[PDB]
């Protein structure tokens, strides 16, 4: 339960970041940095949070 | 290269029953020491990349300027995974408490990055 | 089929030459000097 | 034993350039005083090491607990005292005039012995009343049913000894981190403010990853190279972050000396 | 009677600077031929807000530079180019600073003669007239009389505009 409670927190966090960025894309200082890698950057903790239920996921072969 | 060595083992299930005649271990695939130490050799190189490419960020106008943030991230994640060496060898005995500790190291990764870099930003 | 190869061998050559050229090109900056004449250009080109 | 030998080299490299081109070229920002006895504390840290894991027995024990306590509680103390100079003289100097009495270089190293003081008395008391005692061995673990079994040379010193002393240290700690996290604003001193107070946060990230290898190894592992040794790799490190980020830099500038 | 080239080097940058004007032609049939340029110098005479033109005898000299700076940066070519101002002899317009009062040029202004005053007012009446200023940068500069100096702030002024050109492309401003 304490790493899937954090991993859901962290989740709902990330989606946050993201969410902001599209929607104040016109502000100059989110666009300073590299906006096509800082998706890929905020997809990675995505894909870093969902991966996390991974090492359980009944394991088997597949 | 986790491609290639996947084609030279095999993924399948390799349960085995502890001598011990209670407790039996799960479904185990294989070693996660050596068949998986690939990744993290290659990742190490990249590192030390990122932070030497930082060292040259230093000099640029305040908002292209992240090596302070970027520093800290290539220290506590170093950190948190030089810390890591004694847990993962010490409770080697229950596999349940042990792969506990791969959920929560990763996460502590992920937080960091995101705290470090993504958090000043959005602070503005 | 010939001399057509060797046609297009010199124009891969020469293809080179305008490439390497357009960093040369590239690497000057260029200024257009603008304004009435006799308010201090000689003072600026000389 | 791997920072062991690259960090008391690094300390004696770096006090031989800090002494001998003492011509206060950039050497005259920080005091003469606190400057050498906090470099001192670093040299008993990496020198920890060297006599912690050196025979065990009760020559040695005795020993392991005053380097150990004054290698870090003397290291500490001068850093706190810094950052409090730093803040007074900001504080005091943004609407007030001067700086109180105690600002100046021979009443400041009464205060920096004074909380070494405290661990000097302070390191008597178990001494005295529980004096360090070579145990043969802890053979009551470490024994199997086979005909195999070694069993552990455990030290006098326990989970109570260690954590008081570094308790201190500890207490220390946060001290530091409070004060320089207040003076975020540029503070007197524009050469060393930076440095202490991202040093403070580097080296808390050292100890707050070092709690969970006290309460994350007491089940399985032996406790014979396990709580001796991974210890004082946390000290070196302390020290190494410390030494690493405030004498190197000025060693590096007074190479290219550029005055 | 052509454009001429000029080659400078400095700091280990190649500079080739467009010497045109000798073309008496409609001149906009090749206004539009010297684009890609990362920057423009446009030189202006101080002690000229007085002088009148004999031919004209009804445009003053600075006011004639008015309406040509105007039009070069209000175009539609010039609109991704920075602008870099130089200032042509101080020291007579210093001397002439009070000699001839600022109202010759600027009736409006009302300051004293003093040379940093009006100094100030004339330059910032050069850089309120584009309509549109986001994208338009102004780099002013006094230079000298003899004008031994001025290669230090071209070679800046460039550099402000080069890397400014390459961030509006990669979209990192
Ligand atoms: C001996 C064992 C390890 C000891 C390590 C000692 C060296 C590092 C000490 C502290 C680490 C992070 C400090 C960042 C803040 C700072 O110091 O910033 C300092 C600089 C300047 O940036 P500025 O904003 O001040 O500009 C000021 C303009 N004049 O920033 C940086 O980008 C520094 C370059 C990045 C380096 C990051 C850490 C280097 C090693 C990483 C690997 C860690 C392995 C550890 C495992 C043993
Ligand atoms: C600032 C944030 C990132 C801190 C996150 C701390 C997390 C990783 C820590 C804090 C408290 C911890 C929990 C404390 C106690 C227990 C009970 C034990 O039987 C299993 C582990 C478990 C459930 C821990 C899991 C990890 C945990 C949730
Ligand atoms: C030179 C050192 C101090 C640099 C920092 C090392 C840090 C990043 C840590 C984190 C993970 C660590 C690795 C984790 C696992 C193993 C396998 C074992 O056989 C020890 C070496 C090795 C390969 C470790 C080497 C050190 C390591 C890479
Ligand atoms: C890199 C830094 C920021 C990581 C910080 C992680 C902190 C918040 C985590 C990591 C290890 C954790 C500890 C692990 C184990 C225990 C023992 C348990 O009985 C009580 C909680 C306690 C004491 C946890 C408290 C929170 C803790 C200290
Ligand atoms: C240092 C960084 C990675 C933060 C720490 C995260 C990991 C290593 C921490 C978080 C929770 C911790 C566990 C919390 C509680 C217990 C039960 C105790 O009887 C033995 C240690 C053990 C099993 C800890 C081992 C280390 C642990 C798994
Ligand atoms: C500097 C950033 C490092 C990122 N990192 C860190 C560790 C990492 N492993 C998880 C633990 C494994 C391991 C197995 C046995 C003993 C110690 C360790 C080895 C592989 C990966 Cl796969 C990675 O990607
Ligand atoms: C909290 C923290 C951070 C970094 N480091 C340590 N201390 C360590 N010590 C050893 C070790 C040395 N020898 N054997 C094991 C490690 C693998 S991590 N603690």
């Amino acid at each position: 339960v304490g790493p899937v409670t954090i991993a859901c927190l962290g989740a709902l966090a990330t989606l946050f970041v993201l969410g902001v960025f599209v929607r104040h894309n016109a502000t100059p200082v989110v666009k300073a940095s590299g906006r096509e890698l800082c998706y890929i950057l905020l997809g990675g903790v995505f894909l870093c949070y969902c991966m996390t239920f991974i090492f359980i996921a009944k394991p088997s072969t597949a | 290269i986790v491609v290639a060595w996947l084609v030279v083992e095999a993924p399948g299930t390799g349960k085995e029953t502890a001598p011990e005649r209670r407790e039996v271990v799960t479904l185990r695939c294989n070693h996660r020491d050596a068949s998986m130490l690939g990744s993290l050799a290659y990742n190490v190189l990249l590192i030390a990349l990122c932070t030497l490419y930082a060292f040259k960020t230093r000099k640029c106008p305040e908002n292209f300027n992240e090596a302070k943030f970027i520093g800290f991230t290539m220290y506590t994640t170093c950190i948190i995974w030089l810390a890591f060496l004694p847990i993962f060898y010490v409770t080697s005995s229950d596999y349940r408490v042990q792969t506990t500790t791969m959920c929560v190291s990763v996460s502590l990764s992920g937080s960091v990055v995101l705290g470090c870099l993504f958090a000043p930003k959005l602070h503005i | 089929s010939a001399e057509d190869k060797a046609a297009v061998e010199r124009s891969k050559m020469i293809d080179r030459n305008l490439r390497e050229d357009g960093e040369k090109a590239a690497r000057e900056v260029k200024l257009l000097l603008l304004g009435a004449g006799e308010s201090g250009k000689n003072t600026i080109v000389k | 034993l791997f920072l062991a030998v690259v960090g008391i080299a690094a300390t004696l490299f770096v006090v031989i350039t800090f002494v001998r081109y003492n011509d206060t070229p950039i050497v005259k920002a920080s005091g003469r005083e606190l400057s050498y006895v906090l470099l001192a504390g670093i040299f008993l840290c990496y020198a920890t090491t060297f006599l912690m894991i050196a025979e065990p027995d009760l020559g040695t024990c005795s020993l392991r607990r005053i380097f150990l306590g004054l290698g870090m509680s003397i290291s500490y103390a001068a850093l706190l005292t810094k950052t409090n100079r730093i803040y007074r003289i900001f504080e005091q100097g943004k609407r007030s005039v001067s700086a109180p009495r105690f600002i100046s270089p021979a009443s400041q190293l009464a205060i920096t012995f004074s909380l070494i003081s405290l661990q000097l008395l302070g390191i008597c008391v178990w001494f005295v009343v529980d004096p360090s005692h070579s145990v043969v061995d802890f053979q009551d673990q470490r024994t199997l049913d086979p005909r195999f079994a070694r069993g552990v040379l455990k030290c006098d010193i326990s989970d109570l000894s260690l954590i008081c002393l570094l308790g201190y240290s500890m207490l220390l700690m946060v001290t530091c981190t409070v004060y320089a996290i207040k003076t975020r604003g540029v503070p007197e001193t524009f050469n060393e403010a930076k440095p202490i107070g991202f040093t403070m946060y580097t080296t808390c990230i050292v100890w707050l990853a070092f709690i969970p290898i006290f309460f994350g190894t007491s089940q399985s592992a032996d406790k014979l190279y396990i709580q001796t040794t991974t210890l004082t790799v946390s000290v070196s490190l302390s020290a190494s972050v410390s030494l690493g980020m405030l004498y190197m830099p000025k060693v590096y500038i007074i190479l290219f000396h550029p005055e | 009677t052509g454009i001429v080239e000029t080659h400078f080097t400095f700091k280990d940058l190649h500079f080739k600077m467009f010497d045109v004007g000798a073309q008496r032609s409609e001149r906009k049939k090749w206004i539009h031929c010297f684009e890609g340029v990362t920057a423009i110098i446009f030189c202006v005479a101080l002690s000229d807000y007085d002088l009148v033109l004999a031919e004209d005898e009804e445009m003053n000299r600075m006011h004639a530079s008015m309406k040509l700076f105007d039009s070069i940066c209000n175009n539609k070519w010039f609109t991704d180019t920075s602008i870099i101002l130089f200032l042509n002899k101080k020291d007579l317009f210093e001397e002439k600073i009070k000699k001839s009062p600022l109202t010759i040029c600027y009736p409006e202004y009302a300051g004293s003669n003093t040379y940093e005053e009006a100094a100030a007012y004339i330059q910032c009446q050069f850089e309120d007239l584009n309509k549109r200023k986001d994208t338009k940068e102004i780099y002013t500069h006094f230079t000298c009389s003899t004008d031994t100096k001025n290669v230090q702030f071209v070679f800046d002024a460039v550099t402000d505009v080069i890397i400014k050109n390459n961030l509006k492309d990669c979209g990192l401003f």
